[PDB]
């Protein structure tokens, strides 16, 4: 029988089972409690995932510079509506923001007439720019204004007194605050009366306005130590510099150039640009250009380019426009200065069609950074590699690992990867999921065996790994 | 009492995978609007199932047969094919998933930087289950009050996600996240677990349909309660999704965690208070529900005469079916040990599709031959047919999706049958077996302090 009769059990009903059961009960919840304790101590003993270290605007995404409205728009009209249309383009690029060119009343070498505040109507009215700024915000676009008081003239800082405009900068911080600009690009420092103090000053003023409002410390100097002293006065700005153009066309040199940047930078906010504000497409050709695009973007920092850079706008090589006053030939349609001598590969349209174009390379690259929290923030460990091979182990500031392998120049190199130079925290898996590569025929998405990796002419390799630390 | 019936099924059954199924349909699709519509479809299928359950209830009201009615149409042997297998399969798998989801929720506020590893998620979950069986063993009415406490907090657990979602809706975050979209797929892709998963979140109603048949109201109006309640559920699903796409981003929903916590992290002030233990309490209510479902069914099997009455029964001290609860313990423990929530779901996926498939198959057959199902509502066989068709196709595809756990689940289902033969139709039970079974159960009852199923 599968059950005993109650009254039988009441014959019967001895402590041998009654008290025994009570003892078993004590043991039952005792064991339960032991389990409970286990559940507690296992989480006490458990480590915690790195608490995701991150900055906003600094060490993230990317920004592009605007000078002339016509230039920028591939115009023509050079209006604010065109710009507003190009803001959607910007969002297709997945760029964090842009640098509004010197819209304010810049002069022909006249410090007194210069209005860092009041807008030059030959870009438009404040209200036009306000709606612009509003639409930029609606499109998730951050705007920075390049305050070069003598943009209209020869020497952007007049080659004379700058205290007059220094005051006007402060005043402009407010004028343009009212317009809606969260930051101001600053150029050539060599012509300024201790800009490092001015930048500490103004940045703190802008800090008062918002943490946040970011000035851009660009320079035509290559003196890293001067640059450092600028950083000693002011860590807080975004830097662009001819120091980074010192890369020339040499791979291992550039690798160390990067290292040097980072050494001087230390743990400060990072940013990247080979020039103060020059088309890098005009600086160097596709072969290395596309590699620098990727490279810089994949260095610890906020990569900042100029508009036209993503389209391969080598204005120096384009009749109808000088490097110094380029025209962003983004359309078919945008070629009046060079009518029919430029293909759709300059335009964003043929570049959209071309997956390896700077446009699409960049877009894919930025698409990935918008997700890759480690690209946004992590330790791009200096992974040594053969001649012309840039390489970094990206240590996500939590738990995911990436590898940069960049075959500089058109050379059929082998892996050339010194895995042995890595610390445990870098350790690295061999299954290099290829995120991006600059010679598009390479198996993007494939877990490329690093120890059997063959490198190709102009071949960047952004790779994805689990966090073998 | 039809609206009462509605509250008895929507205030009870719901969100078993509410923090599982987001990623459970996102990572299993790619749209993502169509994956929300999955939740809508899941509701639609539960409409059909419920309507069919109502028809069955009116077809054969006889025994109470929440599925015994289909046995009355298919015979006795299918009982284990159906019920026993649900006890093997669905009850503790859902218990496990829910309690593991509980554990997941619990870890994360103390680990709020990344999804934590196998830790208390399983250990605490087991502890919690055992605690709940103790709470259930404590004179049931108390566990009922405890469940009432769960249930009220549960129907706050939904609101602590949804209402903030509405705030974000008001802000216009829907437009900010308007880039989520829908389309069409000529090749007809997707993945069945996703298609399960909304049903997973809201399943059990299925049998509460018979409860609503039993509840003081016209049986002709319980379809109306069914028709009312299903869209309420899909609305809740949408509202839930709103919260998930207006508070949370599509990407945040891909962070593989108890998105309740992630959701909370997106809220202002002390968001641990904004998204509190109501999630846990919700789980516990449903966990006790499944524990009681199992213990109740163990009682039923004894009443069927398939199972030894010792595995119910009191336990005079509390007057509760502790032996039944004791069985359900290990039953859920091993499912907890399995851990993997979606494989646990795979096992549930078959079980539901196939079992509910039997329900509608019976009604389809009967309407074609031996009709007079006493439809409480004027609906065609396309309700049970279309339901059946989705569900079996999902069976096939899910088999292909994971033939290991899918194969195993199916085998478990098959091995309801020979088990039935052991419980009924067995060649010969030894006399000495009976003798020692009585002796042993005697001793067990002497331990327990008892009144047998009378």
């Amino acid at each position: 029988t599968g059950l005993s009769k109650e009254e039988l059990l009441k014959v019967a009903g001895s402590p041998g089972w009654v008290r025994t059961r009570w003892a078993l009960l004590l043991l039952f919840w005792l064991g339960w409690l032991g389990m409970l304790a286990g559940a507690v101590v296992i989480i006490v003993r458990a480590p915690r995932c790195r608490e995701l270290p991150a900055q906003k605007w600094w060490h993230t995404g990317a920004l592009y510079r605007i000078g002339d409205l016509q230039a920028f728009q591939g115009h023509g009209a050079g209006n604010l509506a065109g710009l507003k249309g190009r803001l959607d383009y910007l969002s297709s690029l997945k760029v964090k923001g842009l640098v509004l060119g010197p819209i304010h009343k810049n002069q022909k070498d006249d410090v007194a007439q210069t209005d860092l505040l009041q807008i030059d109507p030959n870009f438009g009215s404040k209200e036009d720019f306000d709606s612009l700024l509003q639409s930029a915000k609606k499109k998730s676009i951050r705007v920075i204004l390049d305050l070069t008081p003598n943009y209209r003239g020869e020497n952007s800082w007049f080659s004379t007194q700058v205290d007059t405009v220094a005051t006007k900068v402060k005043d402009a911080l407010e004028f343009w605050l009212q317009a809606g600009v969260d930051g101001f690009q600053v150029r050539d420092i060599e012509n300024l009366k201790d800009a490092s103090s001015f930048l500490a000053e103004w940045q703190n003023i802008t800090k008062g306005f918002s943490e946040d409002r970011l000035l851009i410390a660009g320079t035509n100097s290559s003196d890293l130590q001067q640059i450092l002293s600028l950083l000693e006065s002011n860590k807080d700005l975004l830097l662009t510099s001819s120091y980074l153009s010192d890369s020339g066309s040499t791979g291992e040199h550039t690798k160390s150039l990067v290292t040097q940047y980072l050494n001087a930078t230390g743990n400060r906010w990072c940013s990247w640009s080979l020039s103060q504000a020059r088309l890098l497409t005009s600086f160097l050709p596709a072969q290395l250009l596309r590699l620098y695009q990727l490279m810089l973007f994949t260095l610890p920092g906020t990569p900042v380019f100029s508009y036209g850079d993503e389209i391969g706008l080598d204005a120096a090589a384009l009749p109808g426009q000088p490097m110094e006053a380029p025209v962003m030939l983004w359309d078919e349609s945008s070629f009046p200065d060079i009518p029919g001598a430029v293909s759709a590969n300059m335009t964003v349209k043929g570049q959209s069609e071309d997956p390896g174009s700077l446009l699409s390379l960049f877009r894919r690259l930025s698409d990935q950074r918008s997700k890759e929290r480690s690209l946004l923030h992590g330790d791009f460990h200096a992974f040594s590699a053969g001649p012309g091979l840039f390489s970094y182990i990206r240590h996500w500031d939590q738990n995911e690992r990436f590898l940069v392998v960049l075959n500089f120049g058109d050379v059929g190199l082998s892996a050339g990867l010194q895995a042995s130079d890595l610390p445990a925290s870098a350790s690295l898996p061999a299954k290099a999921d290829l995120l991006l590569s600059t010679q598009p025929g390479r198996e993007e998405g494939s877990p490329l065996e690093l120890e059997r990796l063959k490198l190709e002419p102009h071949e960047g390799l952004l790779l994805r790994f689990p966090y073998a630390a | 009492t039809l609206l009462d019936g509605v509250s008895l099924i929507v205030g009870t059954i719901i969100g078993a995978g509410i923090f599982v199924s987001p990623k459970g349909v996102l990572k299993n699709t790619g749209s993502v609007g169509l994956s929300l519509v999955i939740w809508a479809v899941c509701g639609v299928l539960s409409l059909f199932g419920a309507l069919c359950y109502a028809e069955l209830g009116t077809t054969i009201p006889k025994s109470g047969g929440a599925y015994l009615y289909i046995l009355e149409t298919f015979g006795p042997l299918p009982a284990f094919l159906r019920g026993w297998n649900e006890l093997l399969i669905i009850r503790p798998a859902s218990t496990a998933v829910i309690s593991l989801a509980f554990g997941n929720y619990i870890l994360e506020p103390f680990f709020p930087t990344c999804e934590p590893p196998e830790l208390a998620i399983k250990l605490l979950a087991a502890v919690g289950i055992l605690l709940l069986t103790v709470l259930n063993s404590l004179s049931v009415k108390w566990s009922a009050r405890v469940q009432d406490f769960f249930t009220a907090a549960k129907l706050l657990a939904l609101l602590i996600i949804i209402v903030p979602g509405v705030v974000q809706l008001i802000k216009g975050q829907t437009q900010n996240f308007k880039d989520a979209f829908e389309g069409s797929d000529p090749s007809i892709g997707g993945l069945p677990l996703a298609f399960y998963s909304g049903l997973y979140a809201y399943v059990g109603w299925d049998y509460l349909n018979f409860v609503t048949e039993e509840v003081k109201n016209p049986e002709k109006n319980i379809p109306l309660a069914i028709v009312i309640s299903m869209p309420i559920v899909t609305v809740a699903y949408v509202l839930t999704n709103v919260a998930y796409f207006t508070t949370l981003s599509p990407e945040e929903l891909l962070l593989s965690n108890a998105v309740a916590v992630t959701f909370g992290e997106r809220l202002l002030g002390n968001f641990s208070w904004a998204v509190p233990i109501f999630v846990a309490l919700s789980c516990f209510g449903s966990l006790n529900g499944s524990l009681f479902a199992m213990s109740r069914l163990f009682y039923v099997a004894a009443r069927e005469g398939h199972l030894p009455k010792i595995l119910s029964m009191i336990h005079v001290r509390r007057h509760t079916p502790l032996p039944a609860l004791i069985v359900s313990g290990p039953l859920t423990a091993i499912m907890l040990f399995l851990g993997d929530l979606f494989s646990l779901i795979n096992f549930m996926s078959f079980g539901t599709w196939l079992f509910y498939g039997l329900v509608v198959a019976g009604l389809i057959y009967l309407r074609y031959k031996k009709p007079d199902l006493h439809r409480p509502i004027k609906v065609p066989l396309f309700i049970p047919i279309l339901f059946l068709l989705t569900c079996l196709f999902l069976v096939a595809v899910s088999l292909y999706s994971d033939p290991v756990n899918c194969g195993i689940g199916f085998v478990i289902i098959l091995t309801g049958v020979p088990v039935y033969f052991l419980f009924v139709y067995w060649d010969k039970k030894p006399k000495w077996f009976r003798r020692i079974s009585e002796k042993i159960t005697r001793h067990l009852q002497l331990l327990l302090e008892v009144v047998p199923e009378e």
